[PDB]
């Protein structure tokens, strides 16, 4: 139903029942009632619906965007190139936002899944979240409401210069 | 409208507005130089038409 690599999920290890009591377990009987009363009729209705969907079958596609020159290759005040470069930067900006969302979803799933052990068993999820958020902060933070590829480029050049000097301190 | 039509329609709009913008700046510069130097069609204030001069020999010879 979804990509198991984009949204990884560790294997499920469930104990086998090992009762130590003569009394009947209500959950066992209620589970059977649910499966008979709820699951099966709900399953029959879905099978009917899917049959209709196997008779009218058609497709939709994921739009593929050709890459175009970046704002770094545009001449000053050349709107025609700036426009296409700018639209591309906006598209990547929105995709980068959802990448950070994916990484945040992984972190929050891990925290719930691991329970009281989450502090130790969610280290790789927490480290990756730190790395992506750092990268996202460098790209896009502090640009303002009127952000643009031009402003994003200026922010990078300022960072590349500061890193270059700190390198030159060696 | 599809994204492509809107996208390329926008490029058509941008091209016209950028061509109008460049001409507006050139016109101001041209008007700056024509008025300051007086060597163009604009700001051409009239001087006396030399066709009004009479070159026929006059009653006296020094003129």
């Amino acid at each position: 139903s979804w990509d198991k690599d984009v949204y990884p999920e560790p294997p499920r290890r469930t104990p086998a029942p090992s009762p130590q009591t003569s009394l009947p377990n209500p959950i066992t009987y209620l589970t059977k009632a649910f499966d008979l009363l709820v699951d099966r009729p709900v399953t029959l209705v879905r099978e009917f619906i899917e049959r209709q969907h196997a008779k009218n079958k058609y497709y939709y596609y994921h739009r593929e965007f050709r890459r175009v020159p970046d704002i770094t290759e545009c001449q000053e005040k050349d709107v025609l190139c700036m426009f296409e470069a700018e639209m591309q930067w906006r598209r990547d900006y929105k995709v980068d936002q959802e990448i950070v969302n994916i990484i945040q979803e992984r972190l929050k799933a891990c925290q719930q899944r691991e329970g009281e052990s989450h502090r130790q068993n969610c280290a790789k999820e927490l480290e990756q979240f730190t790395q992506v958020v750092k990268a996202y902060q460098d790209r896009y933070h502090d640009l303002g409401a009127h952000y643009s590829a031009r402003k994003c480029l200026a922010k990078q050049k300022q960072r590349m210069l500061a890193e270059r000097k700190a390198a030159k301190e060696a | 409208d599809g994204p492509e039509k809107n996208y390329e329609r926008t490029m058509a709009i941008l091209q016209i507005e950028a061509e109008k913008a460049e001409l507006r700046l050139k016109e101001l510069e041209v008007r700056r130089l024509m008025r300051a130097r007086g060597d163009g069609p604009w700001f051409h204030y009239p001087t006396i038409d030399k066709e009004l001069i009479d070159h026929s020999p006059k009653a006296t010879p020094d003129n």
